Parts: C-alpha cells; structure tokens; sequence
C-alpha cells in the first residue's frame, strides 16, 4: 500500500 | 485501533480504518520499489516529486506468484513530531482468504527528513490451484496496509492486484 501515496 | 484490531483478520476491510486527518506525523511515502531478490529485476517502482492516494493497483505478471522474496524500498518524510515504533502490518487476500500477514518495524524515524526503509516479504508457498485462480481473476486478490506509531493506527492503504501480465 506505501505505493498509493508515491502517487 | 491497535495492532491487535488486524492481526487476526480474516478478510479485507469494507472501508479505511482511519482518516487522513490521523496521520499526525505527517509520514508521506515518497517513493516505493520491488525487487525479486533472486533476479534484481525491479518489478515496480514509483516516484513522486475519494479515496485520496490511499488505493493503489498493480499489474504484474503470472511469474510473481512464485517468487521467494521480494525486496521493498521505501522512501518516506516524517513532520515535525518525533516517530517512535512505526509499525506496518499489511495482509494480502486472494477472494478473503489470508495469503499472508506482513509485519514490519520500521528502523529509527528522522524528523523532519527523508527516512529510507528496506522490508523483504517471504512469498508464503501458494498451492497450484490458488496460483491459477489468483491468474484468472484479477483484482480479486487484495491487501490493507495498516501504518502505527505507538500503537495506534495513523494510516491506511489499500491495493488490489493482477497477475495476468
């Protein structure tokens, strides 16, 4: 989920 | 919510746990990669310079499946507010049945900085028949990645997946 906010 | 409310979670959650308001420490994940350990291909990586940047999908092949480690590297800032025992549990799900439960701490958090973490998920060993099911239905496997600070939950993402390349 850390990969939602890097976008 | 503690980490208690998740670690026996039998299915994905129907809403976000908690609001973007309660995250605090203003923990901003800034740029996120995954590696396959036994090849150094990077399998994803994203960079930045309603749901609200709290969702995210992927697309990855049918070959992920079967991989025995992954390394993930995060980048993050942290606000003014000191970080201490930041926590992540994330649990992924093929149709609510647990896959696996990923634990991770994160190492000592640098206010006000740009702090860098490696987790390495272990790939549970999925049998042949959930292998092809989670192929031929995307989207249906799933996880809630549930963020803690002292024990307390300050954010929550969600994803959902497809293997079919």
């Amino acid at each position: 989920g850390a990969g939602a906010s890097a976008e | 919510i503690g980490p208690e409310d998740v670690l026996g979670l039998q299915r994905i959650t129907g809403d976000y746990l908690c609001s973007p308001e309660e995250n605090i420490y203003k923990i901003d994940f800034v740029r996120f990669k995954i590696r396959d350990m036994d090849s150094g291909t990077v399998l994803f990586e994203i960079k930045k310079p309603p749901n609200a940047g709290r969702f995210v999908r992927y697309q990855f092949t049918p070959a992920f499946l079967r991989l025995r480690q992954v390394g993930a590297t995060v980048e993050f800032t942290v606000g003014d507010k000191p970080v201490n025992n930041f926590r992540m549990i994330e649990r992924h799900y093929f149709r609510n049945q647990l896959l696996k439960s990923f634990d991770f701490h994160f190492g000592f958090c640098i206010p006000s900085s740009k702090n860098t973490c490696e987790h390495i998920y272990d790939f549970p060993p999925l049998s042949e028949e959930l292998i092809s099911e989670m192929i031929r239905h995307p989207y249906e496997t799933q996880s809630d990645s549930f963020y803690f600070v002292d024990d307390r939950l300050v954010m929550h993402n969600k994803a959902d997946y497809s293997y079919s390349g």
